[PDB]
């Protein structure tokens, strides 16, 4: 899965996420490309996906954002948008913050945490687990246009060697 | 001039996107270029054998294009769990309805990377190493020269893929959904020719909501814009941001917000999305 964002001259924003489901899909390979894997979630129907390309708009601000990472997608994006809207700092900075996701009473962590914290969370029935794969926590890609004047900025997720540019 | 930008998961996709934009192209022409580039240079994560979705928001228009893979007709079991790919149909639809530049040109930078090669990065070599136990075979020899994952810095060239991309560039979607590429898909995936040929894109209205003063546009079912927007609005309502400096609290509340929204999503599988995302619907949640 991969997500990208584009903003053009007259402030059109595209926010798009494409995928094979698994890495390499089923791994089956023909005429130069990998065939998708279809997760079972009747003939011509599409399955549910957690993917969520999104745009945010205020007066003087346009945000496009999204991320891979399967069923962790809303968990990846919620804290970032939360921190960001509450003035906590530059979008890139926030993308850089260490991350956690939950799977039914297991909290998965990007960076290993203190005893203090591990106990407090043990008390709520959760058992912290640190995870090795940096890609497990997504690949958030975002752009921001503001009307000062205008400046585009954005974020690329170094966990998937992601990046961004504006003129 | 005119401000513009690209954010994407590979520097060559960012580079090609900016190229189109630099020369005055639209965000959707740039989007087709980036998507095709990504299927070549970040082949593990997306490509013509998959699908996806696109949100297009302009000054006075909103669209969500859904080009996700669809289930084939299949009578026994299992079969291989492969949908009819929707990616190539998606770019075409998007181009015909929202593009300006001619399509051939939009495919060209990906063709060039497939044809002449690009330099492999960390993540690709790592992805190949992690997938080797599952996918490795001799058909995949360009990706594993000398039985090992192609190393960072090496040039990967994809002549078969270049050929396919050229067939699409010359013929349009027919080049993928009919003819030889379609017979190859049919033989590998065990999907009928008529199934491949019948693929259709779905156009849908974005989920529209608001969060923190923002109008938010996002992906409607079968995508999960709803869950995300719900999570966002719950978090703003019960400002867990006031707990951001206390790790266990912050985490604790996110964990709650997330089962609230995932539970909701699930009993919506076990017809208006704009309703499920309003301050009142969110009010009624726990
Ligand atoms: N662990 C898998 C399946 C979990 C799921 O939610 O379906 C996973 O995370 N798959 C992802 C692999 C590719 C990526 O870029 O994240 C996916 O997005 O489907």
């Amino acid at each position: 899965t991969t997500h990208f964002v584009i903003i053009d001259r007259d402030g059109t924003v595209v926010s798009s996420t494409n995928t094979l489901s698994n890495f390499f899909g089923t791994g089956k390979y023909t005429a130069g490309f990998f065939l998708n894997n279809q997760l079972q979630n009747e003939p011509g129907k599409r399955s549910r996906t957690f993917m969520a390309p999104t745009v945010l708009k205020k007066d003087g601000e346009t945000i496009g954002i999204g991320s891979p990472g399967g069923n962790r997608i809303p968990q990846i994006l919620t804290p970032i948008l939360d921190k960001y809207t509450h003035g906590k700092g530059s979008l890139q900075d926030i993308i850089n913050e260490y991350r956690f996701t939950f799977e039914k009473n297991t909290a998965y962590t990007e960076i290993q945490l203190s005893s203090e914290v591990k106990n407090e969370l043990s008390r709520k029935g959760l058992n912290v687990k640190k995870k090795v794969s940096p890609a497990f926590f997504g690949g958030v890609q975002a752009l921001i246009k503001d009307e000062r004047d205008n400046v585009i900025t954005g974020a690329g997720d170094g966990r998937r060697n992601g990046t961004w540019k504006s003129n | 001039k005119g401000t513009y930008g690209v954010s994407a998961s590979h520097p060559l996709a960012v580079e090609e996107g900016m190229k189109v934009l630099k020369n005055g192209g639209s965000a959707v022409d740039a989007a087709i270029v980036v998507s095709y580039v990504l299927g070549v240079v970040e082949l593990h994560a997306s490509g013509i054998g998959g699908g996806g979705g696109m949100l297009i928001i302009s000054k006075d228009k909103e669209t969500f294009i859904d080009y996700r893979e669809t289930t084939p007709y299949f009578t026994g079991n299992q079969k291989p769990h492969i949908g009819v790919p929707g990616f190539v149909a998606g770019m075409e639809y998007i181009h015909d309805n929202y593009g300006s530049l001619p399509m051939g040109e939009l495919l060209q930078p990906a063709i060039n990377y497939a044809e002449k090669g690009f330099k492999v990065d960390d993540s690709l070599t790592m992805r190949l190493d992690l997938a080797k136990p599952r996918i490795y075979s001799d058909k995949l020899s360009i990706f594993y020269p000398n039985g090992e994952p192609i190393e960072t810095g090496e040039t990967l060239i994809q002549t078969d893929l270049a050929r396919t991309l050229k067939k699409i560039q010359k013929e349009g979607a027919k080049g993928f959904y009919e003819g030889g590429v379609a017979r190859a898909i049919s033989k590998t995936a065990k999907i009928s020719l008529e199934d491949i040929k019948g693929y259709k894109v779905e156009v849908r209205k974005p989920v529209k909501g608001n969060y923190m003063g923002y109008d938010v546009y996002t992906a409607p079912p079968p995508f999960s814009g709803v869950t995300l927007l719900q999570m966002l609005k719950l978090a703003e309502k019960k400002e867990v941001y006031k707990d951001v400096d206390h790790t266990a609290t912050y985490m604790s509340k996110m964990e709650e917000i997330s089962r609230i929204a995932y539970q909701d999503r699930k009993k919506n599988l076990g017809m208006d999305p704009n309703k499920m995302v309003s301050d009142k619907y969110i009010s009624t949640m726990k």
